[PDB]
């Protein structure tokens, strides 16, 4: 009754009930609030490639998608909180998306822009950048599926256990 | 030598195992294939082989004046292939029946963010109406056991959510699950899939109008002989 | 006044109004009841290649579709007509077919995943394995397209009438 | 010499083709001859890349009577145009209504395809009269060459043809269009004949029809030298 | 260490300038993205960056018994997307507005032969009501100035039918919209997109519901810091 | 203020709202009166190629539809505006078309033959075959491309201003 071993490199996909990642609540004059805090699990570690799709399903607390004026950014940060600036995978708009089919159709699916490693500290944040008037935002009627683990259309985010020199050049940030 | 089969609600034989959770936030073993005499073994390899998996669940609500509007059911709702109208869809979001006059009910209208529908039928008071909506929240997995009655141990352990099952046109080549991991079987050996989730799964209800079950899960997979 | 050499290989597809091929009105459940019997032609041989799309549009009397947790099955048989066992192409259900446009989108259709052989005698036959609470099967109002000869997507059945080292590889059954 | 695409049909290059109907007792007869004309030279089917389309359409004929909002099995086992059932959905309607004693158009409701019946908005009048075209449901058609004395010479894979494909698919859209089999040769004064075998009246000249001018419609293509 | 962004209605600035047109037939222009002070420049680059572009426009009418149909806008009316159903578009054929009611209206139908619809509620003699549909036909390109106010130039100067802008998915890759020719801003420089059509476009009708804009551009657009 | 250097072919899409192609409405058996005049623009050379589409927005008067079974036909013609017997591109019809739907997608589209190239005094004829039952062409409220500049898929309309080896070599016709 054997079930086949394998190897670290787990191909999974992210999403915001997983516990190593918080929602928050968000208003609609702020591009600097952490919508999404994204933490390391201590003691493994996250790869992406560029050109990983994206589905930011965000709602305001009625439902309806909001003003795709809103601009969406994704970006890593230090191991307290403080973004680095540089490490930039994502910046656009949520014109650019169609929630009816946006994570199914690959003529629809938004990717990254460059590749992007997350230690067993290390931080992604997601900034929201809106007008003023489009009725703030909800995380609990809104989610978010980062990569794909199903098809084989887009890709699926890597994690892997500590193995040795692996790390040893995965600490070459 | 081998050739590839479907293992589903009925499947190959009637050995197999057919449950529902409990409410208590505590995985169960929701369905149990165990493997006949008739077979050397049974081989699921994720990424290769789909699944396929049609959850949901049963309410039940009492009539009155006014009552059109269908409340909270409990159950954060989704769209199916993200598309909205139930006369569009691979399948319904939601059917009901009202039981008193002892027929099936077309559903109008959806709120799917305050998780709540508008029905044509007002019925009378003292009236019964039930429903069967999709599940919504739900953490599903695999899990193996011997012919003893021991976990050998699960597969691929990131339980997938339950909602991407809805999510996606399941039927739709490229978009149809494959989940990951790999597993064998034996003659005694009993494979289960695992639930949890705070609302209760169904099957097998008479009252329900298209079929004879609610809810299915169907899995493609190879075999020996 | 030519006619065109023809490659003997007749690309076609196959349905029920055909005089070898016989329907049967079934009860609820009964699984080892053919609906379809499919003979051979009496002076041909068919051929299906492996990854070849059906069409088996069945509904009930009234019309509605069957349940969709319905098993379909199609099988060769001996010369009888009883089933082999093994010798399988195709093992799924109704609701694996969306019936508006299953044999329309090559991204919908359903394939085969076997080879298959018929002599002139060789019968197929379609076994369903139904729940009791089911409105039975109507052929008189159903039926069945295996194949395509039509498009450019899909593929069809080849038919061929005796040719000689042909039929001396093809009695090596 | 030159080669070229072209294309036959219903009217085509020439006007020596015919239509003609078959018998409504079931048999595989003549329909539509195409006959090579003399402006070209000869004439190259190459099927599979020879794209073809065909409507076909009925007759029926009922009166009016209090109480009818539905008219009946017209033994025509109808299907749904290409999967899509309601009518402003679909790329050209399963059915048209006219009211003659009105001399007008009706707007069709609903449909039923099992018992093969369908409903109306407008209640027609007692006595009144009422002309419907439907789509053909049953029927197969197949090709066939003929020479210049009526002499049979071989055919056109001679295999029969369904009607209800031509609905099943989307006619129009490239990849899924229709392609039949064949590939064969033409002299001057040779003739190449569709046949078909169906009960109902194949209608063509449907003066009556608001819509066009052919209710059942055909074009082919072909291959040509010059 | 450029990076790709979006101009449009409103861009990054709240110095664009959108205006009317007028109804003689004259290469209009329209709207006019400044460039600003706090970029070294703007790329476009044609048959790279897509673009997205809704255009619309104002009728009226007084309404009366059996007014439940509004005729021809003198407007050469097209589906969207080829669809029709308004419900599944990507967005509004059209919307309408009872001003004595003080509210939105809901369609019943159209009729795009004569480019004309018709409602769910009748309104009354003495009531008003707006409508505001997609544009129809007519051309569009675009200009090039700089800070001396005089026509630094056109763009592949050859205008792009308005009607191909409605007709596509514009989100699709392959489906979005690519112009050609390419163009490079510099600081108080500026670039106008013109039009020339029958009818007037117009924007932020204080009495439509969707939002502050009945009409919007964007374009992706490549900053050089 | 750089607008960037534009190379010979230029890539545009041809339609009736362009100062070189002329509309004209039509009868219903007038075949060989022309819908369409298509001129060298006089001073260029116009490519266009197999696989270059059409948007024959083709309505009457009261904006429905013009008959489905006219033919269709495209012909090169010679500096006084007759045929060549050759020099035909596309032989197709109206109903072939979808106004719902026939530019939008590509696989709803009729695209032409072969490959053809036009100089200063060149002419294309597009002919239109009715049957009676028709209500003609009503050209103003209707409307044509011929071609697309928009997307990557499809083709495009090649305009070439004069050099040397390439007018030398395409003036061998």
């Amino acid at each position: 009754g054997n079930i086949g071993n394998l190897s670290a490199e787990k191909q999974i996909s992210v999403y915001d009930g997983q516990p190593f990642v918080d929602e928050q609540d968000v208003p609609a004059d702020d591009p600097n609030t952490p919508a999404l805090t994204i933490e390391g699990p201590d003691g493994y570690v996250i790869a992406v490639d560029a050109g990983t799709p994206i589905a930011p399903e965000f709602r305001d607390s009625n439902g309806n998608k909001l003003d795709p004026s809103t601009r969406v950014i994704v970006q890593k940060c230090d191991r307290q909180g403080n973004p680095l600036g540089d490490g930039i995978v994502f910046n656009d708009t949520l014109g650019r998306f169609d929630y009816e089919q946006m994570r199914t159709d690959p003529d629809f699916m938004r990717k990254t822009a460059k590749s992007l490693m997350i230690d067993e500290r290390e931080i992604v944040k997601v900034f929201v950048d809106i007008p003023a008037g489009a009725n703030g935002y909800d995380a609990d009627k809104s989610r978010l599926t980062l990569g794909d683990d199903t098809s084989d259309f887009g890709k699926a985010v890597e994690i892997v256990d500590h193995d040795e020199l692996s790390d040893a050049e995965t600490r070459a940030v | 030598y081998t050739i590839s089969h479907t293992g589903g609600t009925l499947g190959s034989s009637k050995v197999t195992t057919a449950a529902n959770q409990t409410s208590p936030q505590r995985e169960t073993a929701i369905i149990g294939f165990e493997c006949p005499r008739k077979f050397a073994e049974i081989e699921y390899v994720g990424q290769r082989d789909s699944t396929r998996f049609i959850p949901r669940t049963t309410e039940s609500i009492t009539g009155t004046a006014g009552d059109d509007t269908v409340v909270s059911l409990t159950a954060n709702i989704q769209p199916v292939a993200g598309e909205t109208a139930i006369e569009d869809q691979d399948y319904p979001v939601a059917v009901a029946y009202n039981v008193t006059q002892g027929v099936q009910v077309d559903i109008d209208a959806v709120d799917y963010a305050a998780d709540e529908v508008t029905l044509a039928d007002n019925p009378a008071d003292g009236d019964t109406v039930k429903v069967w909506p999709i599940m919504g929240d739900g953490d599903v997995q695999f899990r193996l056991v011997n012919q003893f009655g021991q976990e050998e141990g699960r597969v691929y352990p990131w339980a997938t959510p339950l909602y991407r099952w809805h999510d996606f046109p399941q039927l739709k080549r490229g978009r149809e699950i494959n989940l990951h991991g790999s597993v064998t079987w034996e003659e005694n050996e009993t494979v289960e899939v695992l639930l949890d989730a705070p609302q209760a799964i169904t099957w097998e209800d008479s009252d329900y109008p298209e079929g004879q079950y609610v809810s299915t899960f169907e899995q493609d997979v190879e075999i020996t002989l």
